[PDB]
């Protein structure tokens, strides 16, 4: 949704400092930076009407812009690092599952069968996962993306089986 | 006679086999690595006994073992260049690929897809050293495009990263840039010499090789990296650090300089023609060192390093030095290969890190990467009795007493200071500076593989030229006796290249906010050069693409003209002809005018 | 010659009489034994051509053709053997009577003697043509697909009908072999500028030429598997083999008007590949970069340097070849997901890994990639083009930008990258789509270590 | 990267409250919810998470970052960022 | 499940065809901007921001984070013009401008520079290379047969 | 020596004589010793087999020999009986004109590799050769496309014949 | 001050420099809830379908048909002839074309001056 004061500047402060770590490298140095930032950011946490509120974060966003390290550090399994999507050729659904052949469908017996038993609880709790959404479904579909839980008896979680079938983060 | 070609053309084919090994298959997996590791080593432990042969005897020659056609006059043939340069590049070029494939198993060792690596890396061999045996320009054409499309293959050696697939595109995209000039130069010997044979190239003497020596020059600006085909080295370091290092440090950027050298019968033989040689070499060495001075990783300085050293071999031969030029390119592969090996130790130790502000204490927690990393650098940075004297101490005073434009020379000083300068900045943000990895410690480099393969090549990294020194035959004209203040300045510009970042590196130390300027992000950014050349050309190129091409010309234009236009005019006049009223009486009034214009107007009776 | 033109007439009661359940089985395993019997063309002399009767004779231009007509045949036998399985018998038998029809008239009419018979057996192929694209086809303007095939043919085929006739009346013979040898030159009257008009606008059409090359995007996206690849891979071709063979007697004309053709070429090698690279539809680039390769032989005549006929030859089969992968690949990507998006089917060597292999070897083949005859042939385009002007190289050398840039392109794209996790549709690979793969991409490797035979007359 | 597991990547974190001077040894809990259990509140949240993400390696998204509060619902996040099951 | 309407029809004229237009492509009435029409065939397409795939929020549950999508949201017709691999449109720590001044005041500098280099380039107060034998021209490659007069030295 | 020097002339063989004054044995002649004995031997009987087995039957061929025939230009005009022949007879000296160019160009190809730096005066009769070979190939050839025939080549032919006889008659002066 | 940063077609202004995103406002706060409604359906019926078992086939998105057609088809139902749209074809499509016409004929015609009387090299050419 929209974004307000605490959540932004949050966002700010999480960047701000990843600027300046990147600015100082060793930790002492950024150390004192970091920890009197904080002073600096709860110097003025008393501001009268949101105007100011707003003119004086709008003066934070342009300063942090410049002050943004123009090569900032990211970590490579996140977004913009090194190892960022870096697994995801390894990345492959469960559905290969299905189509084994059977001389191997054989040579894998077991993990075939806690399969079969997987895909089982997928499908005798996909339909009453879903009837019991819809119901709980307020008009109109859903107003935000949520996700109703198993909060009956006997049921699992609704439009669980892929989030819960997610290949792993490290598919190797 | 009896030995000498055998052998070698062995090497080509044993090295070969444990690729159509790969395609049967009759590797067991985890074998294959070390089988082609073992195939390699031979391949290196053969290839000295051709180069024995040369040390004594001196001398060279071509083998034609195969004929594909006949052209009328132009009979395509399977001929080697075998010399000098193609003998005595075999051991130090695959030696190094045995060297750095070893720290690739130890480092990639996860991915299973390892052997699917290691035949790729066992491929990349094999077009590799045919350009440098190949006679006729065809073949080394064929070895040209192979590195090419396999540096795109090996970059892209996980489909996951997008980057990588975008990082292939300008890499193959600079790359035929470069080739648009070896056709180029094929057309104009095709037609003018009328020959592809290298021995026949030069042998015409074509004094005036103005055109193709252009396409050659614009060759090695894709191949080698100069200025404007620079950043796909900048791109190419996203490919894992060994094929990074095994490709993109000094070992196949290295085929587009040592084509000219190749061409060196021809390449100086027009004075002008070397001018702009010096030209575009100086502007890579400002340029690319210029980037490598402030660079938050382990590999752009790296790289940035070889595409400054890249830009002075092809300055030697501008200053008609041709070997010179080949010895800079044996000792450029001997440490910049490590250089590479011992950061990806570092990505490996301390976890898939790469930015040099994120780990410190490496000297202790990190020995013998250290002392690698150490002479590598004090091997590169103009060094006496290592790689540096006799490469790096001849290249610069070489260059500074021949006839040179000013700042052909300046460059080089210049630059020179900046290698001595940002390789000091990455031994003291790696070793000095407290520790900067998270708190779960898992450096380490006790396997002793890799421990190994950096030992196999420290003895190339610090005796380097010296073992072939007095070996190889003097083709260099010496000066002896000159003024000492520029045969110094290679020295002198190594010392205040150290400390000016050595305070720098102290600004770090320095408790105090440091401002942002546009000089730290300029050489980051590689003075902002791919925020706009990856982004303007090819958006406004393609965007015509979109609208000028397809819904303006090709959906719309053409099709209005002809198709659309002359299938309406059936359509538009067939209802004024077909579509009749219907009443007999308009219809045999219809006659009536006939009869007259038939008998009166054309008169058809006369 | 009727060792070849016999049994390919005989395979029609061979299929239409053939059981229910074989027919397919049937059609492949002789029309493969064909093909080793048109391998036997591979017999040519220094220059004289092989004259088999009065009426059918072939050259070292014309073999390379047949041989890769009559062993393309089996080729969209098992191409159709996925899409078409649904129909009944009758049709089938109908579907193969067509494709052998095809490939009939397609060997006649490279192997006539006469200028006519040639023309008769020219356009006699889009007859069969416009039932397999309208008929078989899948998308709704099928329908006007064909019709924009046809019209387009024959609205230069008429002219030179009126042309052939002419010279008839005029020399006396339209064989080849007497208009050869009782060549004239054609001079610069404003009649015979127009006689060169009419004997060149036919093959210019189905060359095609930049503006005049509506119709393969509209025929080759829509035409079904097996006709679309048969269109790209030689009946394109139909007019070059023409086009050097009538090449004898326009002379000199040809060097003092072929400049609007080579400009429209030019340009249109560069427009073709700009925009083969900007296409959201995957049939739609292997059609646009068929022309721009096909543009590049339409240079190579015009300047009738030998070196230029030497690639013309090559990059025709070579080109015939790879247009032909990358719609079979193309094709399976279609009827896993029943769309040609390119954007829909990402990274597929993720579920695909074999499929990839063939899908990369075929594009770097697409990129003329030496020792392989598509480049030795496209060089030689090069250095004659070099040899009429020194600056052709650039624009050219533009097509050296465009070519890789997107040859690789749908690679990053279809078979390289990430999968989607919404098509569960995507199974394992049939051995019927690695297997025709084989004989699809295998060849040209064998023949690029031999390419003399099919470097073309000029040896 | 060893097989790492939630128990030890979690003594990673309590250590990190612990180091956190101003969240007292004896103030450390499994579930120290920082504005209110704690009182160290959003903008006392976030540097701590940059803090942790420091030594952890991964960078939480910013969505569930500043939302992801209490030292078991973080950790419930590491124990999903790298899927072990220990 | 696809008949006729969610194609792109007639430029959508009218306030009743915008909102049937925006409705088309699943967006909201007020944010639906279709393309300028002369003759330009875009018609009901709307004008899409230049937001390439790589700027879009890569934390973002995408269901094909390829380039960033989801299901059903509308699509930029120049979206493939834009994806993260091809050209991005995305925020730069320093302005365009600057790069257009640096990149042109960078770069000019040397050509300029090193045109005046052309006239002056550097060297060692060294003499000529006087060579024997008429200066190698009996066997650098020139002819000798036709007179190869001697150009002979002497140690000044 | 299945060829001859007279069409394919290489220099003679003049070798150094080595005077080892050092005293470290020399480690490339024993590469060679042992390569000879242990890699030359064994495929030598190996080719030493191949030999008999070849010589208890050894089939010849001949050579195939054309006769000339009359030329185009005395082939009679929009004749097709002798135009045969004379077409023929001038495609295979187009055929054996590339070859001998080719056969000089093996010559150039071997002349400098063979003679090293001092190809640049050891070639010079065969760099001076080759411009005859070739000028006067183009003489033969030039200009014709690829439809060359026997008319088109006595068309060029002659059209350089009477621009130099006119010049010839010019130059009398 | 400081160097100030500006909007352009591929470095677009940051939403952070942009103080017009900053501009609350209730017509803005109220819109966001239709995207956020109408994303939640699109999740919805995206994460239904795709996790349903029975859903062997592929599910289509109605957003990517509409574009494949727009691209292509659409183009030319919609096409109207307007003068720019003339000039456009004419500088892209006819003017090219004479610039590739002029510069070709020129050196054509410039070697053809060359060979006549003799000022042109051919020591080596000869594979015409
Ligand atoms: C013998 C033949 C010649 C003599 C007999 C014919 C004489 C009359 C010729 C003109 C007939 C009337 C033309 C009608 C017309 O142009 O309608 C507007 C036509 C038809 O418009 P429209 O109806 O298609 O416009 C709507 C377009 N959509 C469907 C996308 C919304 O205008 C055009 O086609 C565009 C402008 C003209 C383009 C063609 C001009 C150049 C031709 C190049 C090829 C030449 C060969
Ligand atoms: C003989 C001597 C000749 C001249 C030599 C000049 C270069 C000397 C060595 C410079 C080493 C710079 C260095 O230490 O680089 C790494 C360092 C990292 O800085 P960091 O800790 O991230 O903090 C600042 C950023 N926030 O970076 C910094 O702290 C910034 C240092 C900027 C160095 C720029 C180097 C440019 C030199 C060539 C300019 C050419 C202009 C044309
Ligand atoms: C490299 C460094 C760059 C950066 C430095 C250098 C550049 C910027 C300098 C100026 C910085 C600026 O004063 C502060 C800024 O960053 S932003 C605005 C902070 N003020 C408000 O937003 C007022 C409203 N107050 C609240 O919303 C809550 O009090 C809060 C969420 C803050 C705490 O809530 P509590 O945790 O419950």
């Amino acid at each position: 949704a929209y974004l307000t004061h605490q959540q932004k500047v949050l966002r700010l402060y999480k960047r701000a400092l990843r600027h300046l770590e990147s600015w100082c490298v060793h930790r002492d140095k950024y150390r004192y930076f970091a920890c009197l930032m904080r002073a600096r950011f709860d110097e003025h946490k008393n501001e009268k009407d949101m105007v100011k509120a707003t003119q004086l974060l709008r003066q934070a966003e342009e300063e942090f812009w410049y002050g943004q390290h123009p090569q900032p550090y990211i970590f490579p399994e996140s977004p913009g690092g090194t190892s960022y999507e870096r697994y995801e050729c390894y990345k492959v659904p469960e559905w290969c599952l299905d189509d084994w052949h059977p001389s191997e469908k054989a040579m894998y017996p077991d993990y075939f069968a806690k399969r079969e038993q997987w895909k089982r609880l997928r499908r005798e709790s996909w339909e009453r996962e879903v009837k019991q959404l819809q119901e709980e479904t307020p008009p109109g579909g859903p107003r935000t993306e949520a996700l109703p839980p198993a909060r009956k008896e006997g049921d699992l979680p609704p439009l669980w089986w892929h989030i819960v079938t997610r290949p792993r983060e490290r598919p190797m | 006679m009896n030995p000498f070609a055998s052998l070698t053309l062995t090497t080509l084919i044993i090295l070969t086999i444990p690729i159509m090994m790969s395609n049967s298959n009759i590797y067991k997996t985890n074998l294959y690595p070390n089988y082609v590791k073992t195939t390699v080593s031979y391949a290196f432990t053969l290839s000295l006994v051709p180069l024995l042969m040369f040390m004594h005897t001196g001398q060279e020659m071509i083998i034609s073992n195969w004929h594909w056609m006949t052209l009328q006059t132009v009979e395509l043939s399977l001929s080697f260049k075998m010399d000098y340069f193609s003998v005595m590049f075999i051991p130090v070029a695959l030696f190094v690929t045995w060297s750095i494939m070893e720290f690739s198993m130890w480092y990639m060792h996860s991915d299973p897809f390892i052997n699917r690596f290691f035949k790729y890396l066992v491929l990349f061999l094999i077009t590799m050293m045919i350009l440098v045996t190949a006679n006729n320009l065809f073949q080394l054409f064929i070895g040209w495009e192979g590195v090419g499309i396999m540096s795109f293959l090996l970059i892209g050696w996980w489909h996951g990263r997008t980057d990588a697939n975008t990082a292939a595109l300008q890499a193959i995209l600079y790359n035929r840039i470069g080739d648009i000039g070896f056709v180029l130069s094929m057309a104009w010997f095709l037609t003018h010499s009328n020959a592809w044979d290298l021995q026949q190239i030069f042998m015409l003497n074509n004094e005036c090789p103005n055109m193709p020596l252009i396409g050659l020059l614009l060759a090695a600006a894709g191949k080698s990296a100069q200025f404007g085909l620079h950043p796909w080295l900048p791109s190419a370091m996203e490919g894992p650090t060994p094929v990074s290092a095994l490709l993109h440090s000094s070992t196949m950027v290295v085929a587009g300089v040592f084509l000219l050298i190749r061409f060196y019968p021809l390449m100086e033989t027009n004075k002008l023609v070397q001018t702009m040689t010096l030209c575009l070499g100086a502007i890579t060495t400002l340029f690319t060192a210029l980037c490598a001075i402030t660079q938050n990783d382990i590999k752009k300085i790296v790289a940035f390093s070889t595409s400054s050293q890249l830009g002075l071999m092809m300055v030697t031969i501008g200053i008609n030095q041709p070997h010179l030029a080949f010895l800079h390119i044996c000792m450029h592969a001997f440490f910049k290969a490590m250089l590479f090996m011992c950061s990806g130790s570092i990505i490996h130790s301390l976890n898939d890190e790469q930015d040099i502000r994120k780990m410190g204490g490496l000297y202790k927690a990190m020995p013998f990467t250290t002392t690698a990393l150490i002479i590598g650098s004090l091997a590169l940075t103009g060094m006496p009795y290592l790689t540096g004297f006799y490469s790096k101490d001849l290249i610069i005073e070489a260059v500074n007493m021949s006839y040179t434009n000013a700042w052909a020379l300046l460059m080089t000083l210049i630059a020179t200071s900046l290698t001595a300068a940002y390789s000091t900045r990455i031994i003291f943000f790696a070793f000095l500076g407290k520790p900067r990895f998270p708190p779960l410690v898992l450096i380490n480099e006790n396997n002793p593989l890799l421990i190994n393969s950096i030992k196999r090549l420290l003895i190339g990294s610090i005796f380097a030229g010296f073992i072939i020194s007095n070996n190889i035959p003097p083709m260099t004209v010496p000066n002896t006796t000159m003024p000492l203040y520029m045969k110094m300045t290679a020295l002198i510009v190594t010392i205040m290249g150290f400390m000016l970042a050595l305070e720098l590196n102290n600004t770090t130390y320095y408790l105090k906010f440091k401002y942002p300027s546009q000089t730290y992000k300029f050489s980051n950014m590689l003075g902002y050069y791919p925020s706009i050349m990856h982004r303007l050309p090819t958006y406004h190129n393609l965007s015509m693409s979109q609208k000028s091409a397809s819904s303006l010309l090709d959906l719309i234009w053409l099709e209005t003209i002809l198709p659309k236009t002359t299938s309406f005019i059936q359509m538009k006049m067939s209802i004024m002809v077909s579509n009749q009223k219907g009443l007999i009486k308009l219809y045999f009034l219809s006659f009536l005018i006939t009869i007259m214009i038939s008998m009166t107007l054309f008169n058809y009776h006369e | 010659m009727l060792k070849i033109i016999i049994p390919t007439t005989m395979l029609l009661p061979m299929t239409w009489m053939s059981k229910h359940n074989m027919i397919w089985i049937n059609a492949t395993v002789h029309s493969l034994l064909i093909s080793l019997i048109s391998l036997s063309l591979l017999n040519q002399l220094g220059e004289n051509s092989l004259n088999f009767s009065l009426t059918f004779f072939s050259d070292s231009l014309s073999a390379p053709l047949l041989v890769l007509t009559t062993w393309l045949l089996p080729l969209m036998l098992m191409a159709s053997q996925s899409h078409l399985s649904k129909e009944t018998t009758t049709r089938k038998k109908l579907y193969i009577t067509m494709l052998i029809l095809l490939q009939l008239f397609l060997i006649m009419t490279f192997t006539a003697t006469e200028l006519i018979l040639f023309y008769i057996l020219f356009e006699a192929t889009l007859v069969p043509t416009l039932i397999i694209i309208t008929r078989w086809g899948n998308q709704t303007e099928r329908l006007n697909a064909g019709l924009y095939f046809l019209f387009y043919t024959l609205a230069g085929s008429l002219p030179l009908l009126v042309a052939l006739v002419y010279i008839q009346n005029t020399t006396g013979s339209l064989n080849f072999l007497i208009i050869h040898y009782w060549s004239h030159p054609l001079s610069n009257s404003w009649s015979n500028i127009f006689m060169w008009l009419a004997c060149i606008m036919a093959f210019m059409v189905k060359m095609p030429l930049y503006g005049l090359h509506l119709w393969l995007p509209k025929a080759h996206v829509e035409a079904p598997i097996a006709g679309s690849m048969v269109l790209a891979a030689v009946l394109l071709k139909l007019g070059g083999y023409g086009m050097m063979r009538i090449t004898t007697i326009l002379n000199p004309l040809t060097n003092y008007m072929a400049y609007p053709f080579l400009m429209l070429s030019m340009w249109g090698m560069i427009m073709t590949s700009s925009i083969c690279l900007r296409q959201t539809d995957l049939k739609s680039l292997i059609a646009y970069s068929s022309v721009s390769h096909m543009a590049l032989v339409i240079v190579a005549i015009m300047i009738q340097t030998p070196w230029s006929f030497m690639g013309a030859t090559a990059l025709m089969i070579a080109h015939g070849l790879t247009s032909s992968m990358l719609f079979c690949l193309a094709n399976t990507n279609y009827e896993r997901v029943h769309s040609r998006t390119m954007i829909l089917a990402r990274g597929l060597q993720t579920l695909l890994p074999l499929m990839a292999t063939w899908w990369l070897m075929a594009s770097l083949t697409n990129l003329a990639l030496p020792p392989s005859i598509n480049l030795i042939g496209e060089l030689f385009i090069i250095t004659a083009s070099f040899s009429w002007s020194n600056i052709t190289i650039i624009l050219m050398g533009m097509n050296m930008m465009i070519t890789a840039l997107y040859s690789l392109y749908m690679l990053i794209t279809t078979q390289r990258g990430k999968y989607t996790h919404h098509i569960n549709n995507i199974k394992a690979s049939f051995t019927r789509e690695n297997a025709l793969m084989a004989l699809h991409i295998l060849p040209l490797l064998l023949l690029t270590l031999n390419p003399k035979m099919i470097l073309g007359p000029l040896y | 990267a060893p097989p790492l597991t939630l128990e030890a990547i979690k003594d990673r974190v309590l250590y990190v409250l612990k180091l956190y001077d101003k969240i007292d040894p004896e103030k450390l809990s499994v579930n120290s919810h920082f504005m209110k259990d704690l009182g160290l509140d959003s903008l006392d949240q976030v540097e701590i998470i940059m803090a942790m993400e420091d030594e952890f390696g991964f960078e939480i998204p910013d969505i569930d970052a500043e939302k992801l509060m209490c030292p078991q619902e973080i950790v419930d996040y590491i124990a999903d960022k790298k899927d072990v099951y220990e | 499940h696809v008949t006729k309407d969610m194609f792109p029809g007639p430029y959508p004229k009218t306030p009743e065809e915008r909102a049937a237009a925006a409705k088309k492509y699943n967006m909201r009435v007020e944010d639906y901007e279709p393309y300028p029409d002369d003759g330009m065939g875009y018609g009901d397409y709307p004008k899409l921001p230049d937001r390439s795939q790589q700027e879009r929020d890569p934390w973002y549950d995408w269901d094909h984070p390829d380039l960033r999508l989801n299901w059903g949201e509308p699509i930029h017709w120049d979206l493939d013009m834009y994806i993260r691999n091809r050209v991005d449109t995305s925020p730069t720590p320093v302005s365009w401008n600057t790069m257009c001044k640096h990149l042109s005041g960078f770069v000019a500098f040397m050509l300029f520079m090193f045109w005046v280099g052309e006239i002056y380039p550097s060297y060692q107060p060294v003499g000529p290379k006087q060579y024997p034998y008429n200066d190698l021209y009996l066997e650098r490659g020139g002819d000798p047969t036709k007179e190869p007069e001697p150009v002979v030295h002497y140690e000044i | 020596d299945s060829w001859d020097k007279d069409v394919y002339p290489e220099p003679p063989r003049r070798t150094p004589a080595p005077a080892p004054q050092t005293s470290l044995p020399n480690p490339v002649t024993y590469l060679t010793k042992i390569f000879d004995l242990l890699v030359d031997r064994p495929v030598t009987l190996a080719r030493e087999f191949i030999e008999q087995q070849h010589a208890k039957n050894r089939y010849y061929y001949y050579h195939r020999e054309f006769r000339r025939v009359p030329d185009i230009t005395e082939c009679e005009e929009k004749d097709i009986l002798c135009m045969f022949e004379a077409e023929m007879q001038w495609r295979r000296d187009y055929k054996v004109d590339q070859e001998i160019v080719n056969i000089i160009q093996e010559r150039l190809k071997a002349c400098q590799q063979r003679e090293g730096e001092s190809y640049r005066q050891n070639c010079a009769k065969e760099l001076e050769q080759f411009t005859q070979v070739s000028k006067a190939f183009q003489d033969r050839y030039s200009d014709l496309g690829a439809h060359y025939s026997a008319r088109k080549c006595l068309a060029k032919q002659k059209q350089r014949m009477l621009a130099e006889r006119k010049a010839a008659k010019e130059a009398a002066a | 001050s400081f160097p100030k940063y500006k909007p352009s077609r591929l470095a677009t202004l940051p939403a952070t420099l942009d103080p017009a995103e900053y501009d609350i406002s209730p017509e803005t706060r109220k819109a966001q809830a239709e995207r956020l409604a109408i994303r939640s359906r699109l999740k919805r019926e995206y994460l239904l379908q795709y996790n349903d078992p029975n859903r062997l086939g592929v599910i289509e998105d109605p957003a990517l048909i509409r574009w494949t057609y727009a691209r292509s088809a659409n183009i030319y139902p919609n096409f109207r002839p307007t003068p720019k749209t003339s000039l456009l074809g004419a500088l892209f499509g006819i003017g090219p074309l004479f610039f590739w016409y002029y510069v070709f004929k020129t050196d054509r015609d410039k070697k053809e001056k060359l060979i006549q009387e003799g000022k042109l090299d051919q020591t080596f050419n000869i594979s015409y």
